[PDB]
């Protein structure tokens, strides 16, 4: 602190900073995959089926396996705020709200909190409120980005809220004739595509969500769910990075080490396959976040 | 019937057996503990001491960061006879009975 | 009234406000501890945080530790009411009050 | 179609689009043309990514998708020098949605 | 740390710099006043006051 | 309480699960069937399945086959009201109870 004390005065009333620690443990869950094909069976699968990408079906069902790795925990980068069951992972659902994702509260502490365009609006006709993405949801959340000093660089973007975005251009635009003497008639495409808001690109993904929170109970109760579909998340790139440990004999894919591992043998003509591997997600500075919840979608 | 999963976020029962916990914010002010918890290196738990220690996370996460529960165990340390702190401790079990 | 000191034998009020734990075997076999306790981080005590301050060191130091206090908050957990762990450290406070 | 029931396996039963809204007063509720038909059927195929060419519209509907041109369009003369005097053309043919 | 570790000099800066950012803030909200710096201030430097 | 096993004379339980049924002939006379038969394709069998399919095997296997179980099942196909061939397997489940 820096009080204002006269000139002839004393020393007034000593005060220090405070830091604080942090945590996101990666030590507990895992996710995984196995096989069990026979010795036959990958044999007379040569001969019989037709297709060239079903014919070896270890090369074919292990490429099957590493995906489904990959696209079970991108659905779980928006979720997961759990247990074994979500494979230890944390989620931008609460590491971008007013919840704790790092030991340090919101409560104690208000500067641990994101910025937000909550549009639920609990002033309209009942069962609907949900008031559709106007404009001044968007440049409002800049305003708010500016007060807590920081940036962004990428949209999220469910593809329902661009089809809410893409119909905010069909309000303020009409179509215009110009430099018509004798040429080709006028020939009408009305179709349009998306820049992505200022040179900042907006990604969308399919697979993008947001848990309703315990305190937004009377939400989710006159809406049936709590995936809420509607989010924006103005994020900063180089401020969220993911994890995974390298354990020894740990292969690389798509940077993700993954770690193989066939199992051992009990009879004859039998296999037993796994593969595995173990993620974290971190979100240093809520600074660099802004969310706009509870979209018309 | 208690049923408990320890309140960090990733960190249920963890592969190198140390159960760091999360900073709590003790005293409703002023205060924080950064405890951890070792499992398993005296023997292992003969399952009547996985419901023991299901109550010292218990006791330990969701109590000491309570401020009702700290106003509650302030005041039978304010008695009559609760000097030298193992009468402290009788004090407090005659009053969990 | 308590006449409580922190009790670890040389650094019980230390310089730094970080009064280390010493590590206590909780079970009393297989679990260790292992804490810290920081001091004052938002502001000060405020007379009533001297107090609270004091038991919530001796339900740390002592407490746990002893096999009489841990087998009595496992029955507070063995009641016919207590599930979803906010009600457990509800249930314990009208027992000792 | 095949011999696959989209009761047993969801990925069947094509992303629809309908036009009727229920609750509408009279006795015709088809909900005349808008633009914003050619972006819910957008979203929805976009969850399957996959990516049409062709548009098969009986030309009644390419009557009222040109209908949509004529509710916001006008003419402006921006070039103001003499020396030539513009001419009308009031007409227009349809390339088709994005390409 | 390498910020954190020179306890001294760390907390040098954060008190010049917290000279600095509440003196702008008094430069809005001035007004005498000998509890804020005895600063004066645009609240009434570019209004009709005296 | 059968203890059906399929009819082929080798090939019982197949290794990749495609039971290829050796061809019948139906009628007694005049036609020839030719399936196969594809097992866990939705899951496993979860042991009550298992007792299904052997009763489905035994139907194809053994009974299309034979000349007096496809009688029977053409007087059940000229009674009273049986139209639309959804109340002709319908009308057989109340012979068979």
């Amino acid at each position: 602190t820096a009080t204002g004390v006269a000139i002839t005065g004393s020393a007034p009333a000593a005060s220090m900073d405070a830091t604080l620690p942090a945590q996101l443990p990666i030590s507990a869950a895992s996710v995984q995959s196995t096989f069990t094909l026979n010795l036959k069976e990958i044999e007379e699968s040569k001969e019989q089926v037709t297709n060239e990408e079903l014919r070896n079906l270890l090369e074919a069902q292990m490429r099957n396996a590493v995906e489904e790795i990959a696209t079970t925990l991108n659905k779980k980068l928006y979720d997961g705020s759990g247990a074994i069951a979500d494979g230890g992972l944390i989620g931008l659902s609460i590491a971008a709200s007013g919840q704790d994702y790092a030991g340090i509260s919101s409560a104690t502490y208000p500067l641990w909190n994101v910025s937000e365009v909550d549009a639920w609006d609990a002033n309209a006709t009942g069962t609907d409120k949900r008031q559709a993405l106007k404009t001044d949801f968007m440049l409002e959340l800049d305003r708010k980005i500016r007060y807590r000093p920081g940036a962004y660089d990428l949209i999220l973007t469910t593809p329902k809220v661009v089809e809410q975005y893409k119909k905010v251009f069909e309000a303020n635009r009409s179509y215009q004739i110009m430099t018509f003497d004798g040429q080709r008639v006028p020939l009408i495409d009305l179709g349009f595509n998306v820049a992505g808001y200022m040179g900042r690109p907006i990604i969308d993904d399919v697979f993008c969500s947001r848990t309703r929170t315990a305190a937004e109970s009377a939400i989710t109760t006159a809406l049936g769910t709590a995936v809420d579909e509607g989010v924006m998340y103005f994020l900063k790139k180089d401020d969220l990075r993911f994890y995974s440990t390298p354990v020894v004999g740990a292969f690389s894919a798509n940077g993700v080490y993954t770690l193989m591992r066939q199992l051992a043998q009990t009879s004859l003509y039998v296999d037993n396959f796994v593969v595995g591997c173990i993620p974290q997600l971190q979100l240093t500075t809520r600074k660099n976040v802004g969310v706009i919840k509870n979209i018309k979608v | 019937p208690l049923v408990y999963t320890p309140a960090v976020r990733g960190g249920a029962n963890p592969a190198s057996g140390s159960y760091l916990l999360d900073p709590q914010y003790v005293n409703s002010g002023v205060d924080i503990l950064q405890a951890t918890y070792g499992y398993n290196i005296n023997g292992t738990a003969n399952a009547d001491q996985l419901l023991q220690r299901d109550a010292i996370l218990a006791i330990l996460e969701y109590a000491l960061k309570d401020t009702a529960f700290v106003n509650a165990i302030q005041a039978v340390a304010a008695g009559s006879g609760v000097t030298t702190p193992a009468s402290f401790v009788s004090a407090c079990v005659t009053k969990l009975t």
